């Protein structure tokens, strides 16, 4: 997260850490007690998922849980067209007990509103190219579909939307993939991709447009 | 394809942040360099030079907001710093080498290369048009140089050494 700040601890209790040999590589979002949503480009054959974290050291985080998951399902149209439909659902081996530090979030049914300020959170790179010790939060604003398509065609697809690109240079960055973009109280997007480097004026980042997938998510969870 | 690309210490290769040497598994004595091709006055073709080891380091870049590289990702490959976009690889028809790896000063959002497991290491595969069919990068010997160029079925196999010596 570029030009953000430490999150108020446990203020984003749906945030999931996907870790590989004790190092974070992506985030995800708890959407049901047994399911984590993340970017399909984060797919692995199995996962270790950290819930209830602030720092990434579970042994210093009361209320945290490090949980295993074997099963995950990429959206069937992932990467057709390239970079599009960038979501997957991970089924935890067991359902978690929700608490004030581990809690699911509802997914937006309505599509993003151009101009609206939203929040993104993650443990990815800071402006200085270092990794933060605790979860970072920043606000970014949704850009119109006209601006998104102008900057990203021919790779803009309505399974995506753009946010950020402000004079403020606030953005998501590498290691934030799969984490949440929250708008007006609901999960609206997942961090997906952008033009490098992060935090360029006039160049928003791209997020998975979850309002397009609420039916596939519901059917997958229920199956 | 869901395999993470790893360096010679078994650590995931970073997305753009760190540089690496592409060390040939059976030509560790040689390393990547730029050379002239055709009638060009500036050296813009990539060769494996027996006089440079480990050679010029590269960075592997994907627009995805992840800090590791998978074998399935389309990549740009470039010489030089993250901050510079000179040094970006592309594949260009050039007689009589064929489809030669050359450097350019422009970069697409999505590059045309993938890094794929092969033998004891990795090969570089070039996907014309970012389609489904990939062409292996190997060596073409012309003008006393070993150019990196499409040689489908005969890839140059590399291991990937993080460039912490600089
Ligand atoms: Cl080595
Ligand atoms: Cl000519």
């Amino acid at each position: 997260i570029i030009n953000g700040e430490d999150c108020s601890p446990h203020s984003q209790p749906w945030q999931a850490a996907l870790v590989m040999e004790n190092e974070l590589f992506c985030s995800g979002v708890l959407v049901h007690p047994q399911w984590v949503l993340s970017a399909a480009h984060c797919f692995q054959n199995s996962y270790t998922i950290g819930l209830g974290l602030h720092s990434l050291e579970a042994d210093q985080e009361p209320g945290s849980q490090m949980v295993e998951a074997s099963l995950s399902v990429r959206h069937p149209e992932y990467n057709r067209p390239l970079l599009a439909n960038d979501l997957m659902l991970i089924k935890l081996d067991e359902s978690v007990s929700e608490s004030d530090t581990i809690r699911s979030i509802s997914i937006a049914s309505q599509c993003p509103t151009a101009g609206n300020s939203c929040l993104v959170s993650g443990w990815g790179l800071l402006a200085n190219g270092r990794m933060p010790t605790v979860l970072q939060c920043v606000n970014v604003s949704v850009v119109s579909e006209e601006v998104c398509s102008k900057l990203y065609d021919p790779l803009y697809h309505p399974s995506m939307f753009c946010a950020g690109g402000g004079q403020d240079q606030k953005d998501s960055c590498n290691g934030d993939s799969g984490g949440p973009l929250i708008c007006n109280g609901y999960l609206q997007g997942l961090v997906s991709f952008g033009k490098a480097p992060c935090g360029q004026v006039g160049v928003p980042g791209v997020y998975t447009n979850l309002c397009k997938f609420t039916e596939w998510i519901e059917k997958t969870v229920q199956a | 394809g869901s395999s993470v690309v790893v360096d010679t210490n078994g650590q995931p290769v970073s997305n753009g942040a760190d540089a690496y040497y592409l060390v040939p598994v059976s030509h560790g004595h040689a390393g990547l360099a730029l050379a002239k091709i055709g009638n060009e006055a500036e050296p813009r073709a990539v060769v494996l030079d027996p006089h440079h080891r480990p050679g010029l380091p590269v960075r592997f870049e994907s627009p995805l907001d992840i800090n590791i590289i998978k074998e399935s990702y389309f990549l740009n490959i470039k010489f030089g710093p993250s901050s510079s976009d000179s040094g970006v690889w592309d594949v260009i028809q050039q007689d009589p080498i064929g489809l030669a790896v050359k450097v350019t000063d422009t970069k697409s959002l999505l590059g045309p290369f993938k890094v794929e497991k092969e033998g004891e290491g990795y090969k570089i595969v070039y996907y014309p048009e970012r389609g489904q069919t990939g062409l292996d990068i190997g060596l073409v010997h012309r003008n006393d140089k070993y150019y990196l160029a499409v040689k489908d079925g005969e890839p140059c196999v590399f291991k990937i050494r993080k460039a912490t010596d600089e």
